[PDB]
DNA sequence: GACAGAT
């Protein structure tokens, strides 16, 4: 719904393409911005997103992001434990995020112990970076002020061992 | 005219401690023609009647199995006839001990008979070969009465033997035959297999010409173990974590090395901005203090598992040689039956008084006064198996009575008695958090407050360390240094013999007096070779043999079918399964592993050919 | 010519 659908998205913090927006809509007599929102969320960001995320994000040159900007999980790490002993709980837990908007690639790093975000964390969840988040030698600082985990449930495979 | 009843028991020394208990020390006692068994001699009442009381022990197991004469040819049958058309007869063992011999002629003329031996399958198993070896010898049955006598007892104690002998029974027949068909089961297989492995393995290669290659259901296992701690030894890839330390300057010629509180980072990037968050801060910030006073706890009673894996830790024994020191200790009457699995003292033991015979030695004069002067702590409680009690000094030694090797083990025998009877160590941990960038740093440190046990078993002993510096929140100490480390995760190393006897154990794998021959007799086969720290380092030969097995059939080298079987036979002990089917049944399940094993053997021979 | 495990 042109200008009230795009200021609800950037409101909201989702930022989609003009296509992405008019394809993974539904009913295009009758559709709402909650609508949009709930069927984007088991969607891949990939195919329907828009560049946001400044470039070469992960070259240092940045130390602030302003505004809440949506980004999808690819594959998280935990690198306080060796490869084969994921679980080991000798060191406290430590995640190595890897972040979309579609186009740009991001690494974030759990900078003190967030609950929601585990190892079971599927690949394509959305989380909402709301408030100032501030980069380190291109390293995103998550913490749990400004990490917001929105859920989704776009195609796993992620299988097992 | 009086009739005399036999009172056969296990052991020298437990015929001796029930003869003293029973007859209230009036004893009348002789040597055997085996001089190893004595016959003691006394009166008494039995069935309301005065008869004369005759004890004596054997030394163990009377009996075992063999096969008849043609199936001990190696070269005439074929292994695969010893599954179910070899009979197997019952042989002496210690032919040395002439006990069938001695038993007849002890039993030549007595009327009834008490069978004292301990409560236990193999017990019971003892107890029909002895009634075996003395029926055929007796007085016979003038009518209906009873003969043979059961007594069951849980500790050696004067009111539980009165009790045994008021109240007494009948032997288990079924526990007796759950025994010998673990023996025969055992025969078989082992018998078996090891005559198909070393006589088709000595005409292929020449290097194992002369070798004897053996399978059985614990040593196999056993070398099992260490060729899976080889195996995870060599498919491992080392890291390259970073840790982060800090140096603060306390005081001014006083520096404290700070530990990370995030202890490990594995990515050089993230372990590179961390410390970039801390390179310009010369300022730290002290936030937390603790003063907590813990305990360290004193050791539980002396078990046979925990002597031999200290004499191989420490004192540097194998388990053989460990077991040998003690059999001649306990022999020569210096410390009580060194194959118990009981680590809880008995609610009657005498402690004050075994501990004031330690009470002139030099090493340890000053802590058994002191002891003794404030009173002793109760001996933690602990699990009571209905074996004999724990292994403690029974008697004063000096290292001159001594050998150079029996007082080793003699030594850490008493050390570790009075550390039981002694306190608890109590030591103040203290730990300083640091705040240094918006990171994180700790420093812990231990002190001893009163030691306890410690003093008379130095190496379990907090190491000393500086006091930390006293302080509280909000204080600000100069930063001296912040610097990363590339540290790489260590490869494990080779097993240990203290580490194979706990999973032994926990798999049922060998029992008190089986886990220093099975360690010995993968040894003496170059399986294994003992390195330097009691490592047991896999051979090309173990190795191949392992890595075979997985290869054709998993069930001969898991640490699980050795539980699985004992738990089948316990079906005959309580009478849910008659003892011929479950043999029979058992039986022809591993007569089918075997011919798989055979028609499959060129799978080892492919891992044979790289070594030899 | 040797074997198994157990006291
Ligand atoms: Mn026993």
């Amino acid at each position: 719904m042109a200008q009230v659908a795009g200021a609800a998205l950037s409101q909201a913090g989702w930022y989609l393409s003009d296509e992405g927006i008019e394809a993974c809509t539904s009913s295009p007599d009758k559709v709402n911005v909650n609508d949009i929102i709930l069927i984007a969320l088991n969607t891949d960001l990939r195919t329907i997103g828009k560049k946001f995320l400044p470039s070469d994000i992960n070259s240092g040159k940045v130390e602030k992001l302003e505004g809440p900007c949506v980004l999808q999980i690819q594959k998280i790490r935990n690198v306080a434990a060796p490869k084969d002993n994921e679980e080991s709980q000798a060191a406290p837990r430590m995640l190595r995020l890897q972040m979309t908007d579609g186009h740009i690639s991001c690494t974030a790093v759990e900078f003190s112990y967030m609950s929601k975000i585990s190892l079971n964390t599927p690949p394509g969840t959305k989380v909402k970076l709301s408030g100032i988040v501030d980069i380190k030698n291109g390293f995103l600082l998550l913490n749990d002020s400004n990490t917001t985990v929105l859920g989704g449930e776009v195609e796993h495979l992620i299988e097992k061992w | 005219v009086m009739k005399t009843v036999l009172m056969v028991a296990e052991k020298p020394s437990l015929a001796q401690s029930i003869a003293k208990i029973l007859s209230r020390g009036s004893l009348s006692s002789h040597k055997g023609l085996n001089g190893a068994c004595s016959v003691h001699e006394y009166t008494g009442t039995f069935a309301g009647q005065p008869v004369r009381f005759k004890m004596t022990s054997v030394c163990g197991h009377v009996m075992t199995l063999d096969f008849l004469g043609k199936y001990n040819k190696w070269d005439k049958v074929d292994p695969a006839e010893l599954f179910s058309q070899a009979p197997t007869e019952k042989k002496e063992a210690n032919p040395k001990l002439n006990m069938v011999k001695f038993l007849q002629v002890e039993g030549r003329g007595c009327d009834y008979i008490v069978l004292w031996l301990d409560c236990d399958k193999e017990g019971e198993n003892i107890c029909f070969e002895v009634l075996d070896a003395v029926l055929p010898v007796m007085n016979k049955a003038h009518g209906g009465e009873k003969t043979v006598f059961r007594a069951r007892f849980s500790s050696i104690t004067d009111t539980d033997i009165c009790n045994a002998m008021a109240c007494l029974g009948e032997p288990d027949h079924n526990e007796a035959l759950s025994v010998d068909a673990r023996q025969e089961l055992d025969l078989r297989i082992g018998c078996a297999f090891t005559r198909f492995q070393t006589k088709y393995f000595q005409g292929k290669y020449g290097d194992l010409d002369s070798s004897l290659i053996s399978f059985g259901p614990c040593q196999t296992p056993t070398l099992g173990f260490c060729v899976e701690r080889h195996d995870k030894i060599q498919s491992f890839k080392p890291e390259t974590y970073w840790v982060l330390q800090a140096k603060v300057n306390t005081d001014k010629d006083r520096s404290l090395l700070l530990d990370w509180d995030r202890v490990r980072v594995f990515d050089r990037e993230i372990a590179q901005m961390f410390l970039n968050m801390t390179k310009l801060e010369k300022e730290a910030q002290v936030e937390a203090t603790s003063r907590k006073e813990k305990a360290k706890q004193r050791p539980l009673a002396l078990n046979t598992v925990e002597m031999l894996r200290v004499a191989s830790s420490s004192l540097g024994m194998g388990p053989q040689h460990a077991m040998q020191t003690a059999e001649r200790l306990y022999t020569q009457g210096y410390i009580s039956y060194p194959r118990t699995e009981t680590t809880h003292y008995p609610e009657n033991f005498d402690l004050k008084g075994s501990l004031r015979q330690q009470a002139n030695h030099p090493y340890w004069a000053d802590t058994v006064k002191r002891l003794l002067a404030e009173g002793i702590n109760r001996p933690r409680k602990g699990h009571d198996a209905g074996d004999h009690p724990p292994i403690t000094p029974m008697k004063s030694a000096t290292e001159a009575e001594l050998g150079g090797d029996a007082w080793r083990l003699y030594e850490y025998i008493t050390r570790h008695f009075i550390a039981t009877v002694s306190h608890d160590c109590k030591y103040l941990q203290s730990t300083i958090s640091f705040r240094i960038g918006p990171e994180l740093f700790t420093c812990s440190g231990k002190t001893v407050l009163s030691p306890g046990f410690t003093e008379v078993m130095p190496w379990q002993s907090v190491p000393l360390e500086e006091s930390l510096p006293t302080c509280q929140r909000g204080d600000a100490f100069p930063v001296g240094e912040v610097k990363m480390l590339e540290k790489q995760t260590n490869p494990p190393d080779y097993l240990t013999e203290a580490e194979l006897i706990t999973l032994m154990e926990k798999h049922g794998i060998g029992t008190d007096a089986s886990i220093p021959v099975h360690i010995n007799n993968i040894c003496q086969r170059n399986y294994v070779t003992v390195e330097s720290g009691r490592r047991l380092k896999p051979t090309n030969l173990g190795i191949v043999l392992v890595h075979g097995y997985y290869k054709i059939d998993a069930e001969l080298v898991l640490p699980t079918i050795r539980s699985a079987v004992e738990k089948q036979l316990n079906l005959i002990a309580q009478g849910k399964a008659d003892y011929r089917q479950v043999l029979g049944h058992t039986l022809d399940v591993f007569k089918r592993k075997f011919h798989y094993f055979v028609d499959s053997i060129a799978g080892m021979d492919e891992l044979m050919e790289v070594s030899f």
